[PDB]
């Protein structure tokens, strides 16, 4: 029994396997592990058949021995923390578990910290040293990055991102020492709890003197940020509490393409409360042209259901309607 | 004695490609699970 | 010629040729030429510029700010030296490192120096000092220590003052089409004892040959007379009794117990005074020896 | 006119010798070394390194003193130049 | 008597400062000290110590000089002690 | 260890002349010291030469920086001119 290594010895059941069976065991290797048994096909030595047949038949007894559960090991929780938490804390959640896997080098920490962070730190470094650092990060992290630049340097670094030539190993591995000796703080992690969505909530909660000053004064600071403010104040979910009548009276302000467009993105629920109030022909034909006219663009329908909203707002302000998060008790 | 050797290496090498073709299925079966066997190979060589 | 000195009036007028470090400049020019070749993997080519021995403030005044200064240790030499990488050098040095090749506009706008460009111009200060040291072997062998290194030329004081006399000596490197600049200042106090090693360098065979000559120099010096005046006694007087003195008077003096020899002045010898063969004698005591 | 304190200083020589480098450096401890002045020979004073006077030592009350046995001329300083 | 030949020692002090033990022990390479005398002031011209003059520094040709500006008068001289 | 005071002063330089130059020194004549412009003055203590140090001036007051205390060999090199 010839000391064949274990490396040699997986080189050999991957040799064995096949082409696209070689490819998907490869598909769920680590990068070190992939250039290790590269280099030991690379150097690969004439196997006898005795000693393949050792080899593959105590592979058989490992597999046999440990092949168990792996099913979706990663679509698992993902679908888990969806179903059970909603859809922000499943993804707040499976961002705190894919970080626990930590770095083993400074380079990739600059990919998971803030890129405020970022453009303070390596903006005194080197336009060459900016470049090779750029390089290595995700793609939309070093744009993040850029766009944070001024011109001149940001030009700069795209230019020698464009003609880049290689770096020397030992240089790359004294810049490695260097950001792994910086990064060495405990942690980065700035807790994303708290900001918008939570604002809008609170906002939705006081007396309505109190948050339309407060609307105005964040008017008067942002307009762009008042008006996400105010849209994620409302949410497209209480119309179905905003009563019959007021759909009733809706109706005769909203147009039928915008109300079709909608209705598209809206849940059964919503949309049978809206059918259910108006005529037989009206809410047939509705119907009908549900189910009839293909699939519409998400942002047509937002643009159409933020129209329809604004003609809600412009009613509510004349009180022909109550929006009221208390719901209504019928006796 | 060399039909019998001669005999006796085909009789191996028709059994391995016999359970070749095992692993084959094994392979396509569950890619994942032989990921992990030769990840336990790969841990194991530094034992 | 008739002006009225003013201090800061630095004429300090001190010309030599130092052959001798002209020579071991070359010799390090050389190395390092071979050091950047094996570092960056281009072939440099480095032009020694004329030594200049001007004032520490007039070498410091030129120098771009902020600026690798880099001090080190010149053993046994008591003082310290500089070693300056300009950054228009560490700007190619590391363009070249990091995968650039060099093509792109040298954009200085003045800016210090990080951890990465710290470690390259750490490299290149150790290939620098190998091949100092190197090039100083073949005339006096020296240890080179690395110190620390600064941004400013406030933060080194080379010299005690600043109007202190100090060797420098800059060096143009050029890469393809990229020209860059260093310079080595070392104190002129520094080789002031080595004054005479760094002025002629007309000698080649010189381990044991030194000592023979100096054997030679010192045997044959043994054969010159000197001036030897004993003063008896040490009177002060007043310019009028000099004037109106007359021969006869007697001139009241404290007792030399000891009797100082000297030679145009200076001690030699402190020895009792006496008379032998009717001529006078002197028994020394004690030679003047520090 | 203004010149008469301006302190100088006279100086005494015992004698003059002509010495090698040698033996002055081979002299030791309690050697003796001779001079070229004769015993009784009147000693020189000078100030500054230049004539002045000569002198003879004599004795005056327990205190041995310098008495100038002649004051020095332009002829005999040539003659010892 | 013109018995005037004599060499003598001439001396220019720069100034002079007062100062005890402990700041002498306390300067160290490169310290500065400062001169009583204000800058501009007459230097005086002191022979074997003795002052006899009062004058400004100047430059002769690379060789330091002085430009004498009184000499002779003792009316002041018991203020200097 | 102490604490007398001492009179410390920089004595701008040396000169060797004969009075010849003294009885014709008057305002404006022109005096040659032994040093040259530049190398550094000198500091004694109570006229015992310590140290060498240049020439400096701070708030219009004349100042010396010490640069280095000096070595016997350049005493007696001094002392032999």
């Amino acid at each position: 029994m010839s000391n064949l290594s274990g490396t040699d010895k997986s080189v050999i059941l991957l040799m064995t396997i096949g082409e696209d069976r070689a490819a998907e065991v490869f598909k769920h290797l680590s990068t070190r592990e992939v250039q290790a048994l590269s280099t030991a096909m690379a150097n690969v030595r004439q196997i006898s058949n005795k000693q393949l047949t050792d080899v593959l038949s105590e592979f058989e007894q490992e597999a046999e021995q440990f092949a168990a559960l792996n099913i979706n090991a990663n679509e698992y929780l993902r679908s888990v923390l969806v179903k059970a938490l909603g859809e922000e804390r499943a993804s707040s959640l499976l961002e705190d578990i894919l970080e626990t896997r930590d770095t083993t080098s400074g380079i990739e920490t600059l990919n998971f910290m803030e890129p405020q962070s970022a453009a303070d730190l390596i903006r005194d470094e080197h336009p060459q040293i900016i470049a090779t650092i750029l390089v290595h990060l995700k793609r939309s992290q070093a744009a993040d990055i850029l766009a944070l630049f001024d011109e001149r340097l940001r030009h700069d670094v795209m230019l020698r991102i464009a003609t880049f030539g290689g770096v020397q190993p030992a240089a790359l591995a004294e810049l490695t020492e260097v950001l792994n000796g910086l990064l060495d703080g405990q942690n980065l992690k700035r807790s994303k709890m708290g900001g918008v969505r939570t604002a809008a909530e609170i906002i939705n909660l006081m007396k309505t003197q109190q948050e339309e000053a407060v609307i105005t004064a964040v008017r008067e600071f942002d307009g762009e940020l008042a008006q996400k403010i105010i849209d994620e104040m409302f949410l497209f979910e209480n119309l179905v509490d905003v009563d019959d009548r007021s759909i009733q009276r809706l109706l005769q302000e909203v147009d039928s393409e915008s109300l079709l467009i909608a209705l598209k993105g809206a849940e059964p629920p919503l949309r049978e409360k809206f059918l259910r109030n108006m005529s037989q022909r009206a809410a047939d034909i509705l119907r009908d042209d549900l189910a009839n006219r293909g699939p519409v663009r998400l942002s047509q329908v937002e643009n159409e259901q933020k129209a329809i909203l604004l003609i809600v707002r412009r009613l509510a302000e004349t009180g022909e309607m109550v929006i009221g998060s208390g719901e209504d008790t019928y006796v | 004695k060399d039909e019998q050797l001669q005999q006796r290496r085909a009789n191996q090498r028709l059994g391995a490609e016999v359970m070749s073709q095992r692993i084959r299925e094994m392979s396509d079966n569950d890619p994942r699970v032989v990921a992990l066997v030769i990840r336990q190979w790969m841990s194991n060589d530094h034992e | 010629d008739i002006r009225p000195y003013d201090p800061n009036t630095q004429r300090r007028v001190v010309r030599e040729r130092l052959q001798a470090l002209e020579i071991i400049n070359e010799r390090f020019a050389r190395q390092f030429r071979m050091g950047l070749f094996n570092l960056l993997r281009r072939s440099p080519d480095i032009t020694v510029g004329a030594i200049r021995i001007q004032p520490y403030h007039e070498f410091a005044r030129n120098l771009p700010v902020p600026t690798n200064l880099n001090l080190i240790h010149l053993k046994p030499l008591r003082g310290t030296g500089l070693v300056v990488f300009s950054p228009s050098l560490v700007f190619i040095a590391v363009d070249n490192l990091f995968g650039g090749d060099g093509r792109f506009p040298t954009k200085v706008e003045g800016r210090e120096f990080t951890h990465t460009e710290q470690r390259v111009i750490n490299r290149m200060l150790k290939l620098a000092l190998e091949g100092y040291s190197d090039a100083w072997k073949a005339i006096n062998p020296l240890e080179v220590e690395y110190v620390r290194s600064e941004m400013q030329v406030k933060f080194t004081n080379i010299t005690t003052s600043p109007n202190d006399i100090v060797v420098n000596t800059p060096f143009h490197v050029e890469i393809g089409n990229l020209t860059g600049e260093f310079n080595i200042c070392l104190p002129f106090s520094m080789i002031e004892p080595l004054r005479e090693l760094l002025v002629n360098p007309p000698l080649e065979n010189s381990r044991h040959e030194d000592q023979n000559w100096r054997d030679n120099l010192v045997r044959q010096v043994q054969h010159s007379e000197l001036e030897l005046v004993a003063n008896f006694a040490d009177i002060p007087l007043r310019l009028s009794q000099i004037l109106k003195l007359k021969p006869g008077d007697v001139l009241p003096i404290e007792k030399p117990d000891r009797i100082i020899a000297h030679v145009d002045g200076v001690p030699v010898l402190t020895s009792q005074y006496g008379t032998v063969n009717g001529q006078y004698a002197l028994r020394v005591e004690h030679l003047i020896n520090p | 006119d203004l010149i008469m304190d301006i302190p100088v200083k006279l100086t005494v020589e015992l004698g003059r010798t002509r010495m090698t480098i040698k033996e002055l450096l081979r002299l030791t401890q309690g050697s003796v070394v001779a001079l070229d002045g004769l015993a009784g020979e009147p000693l020189d004073i000078l100030i500054n390194g230049y004539l002045i006077a000569q002198g003879e030592v004599v004795v005056v009350a327990d205190k041995y003193g310098v008495r100038i046995t002649d004051i020095i001329t332009p002829s005999e300083r040539m003659r010892r130049l």
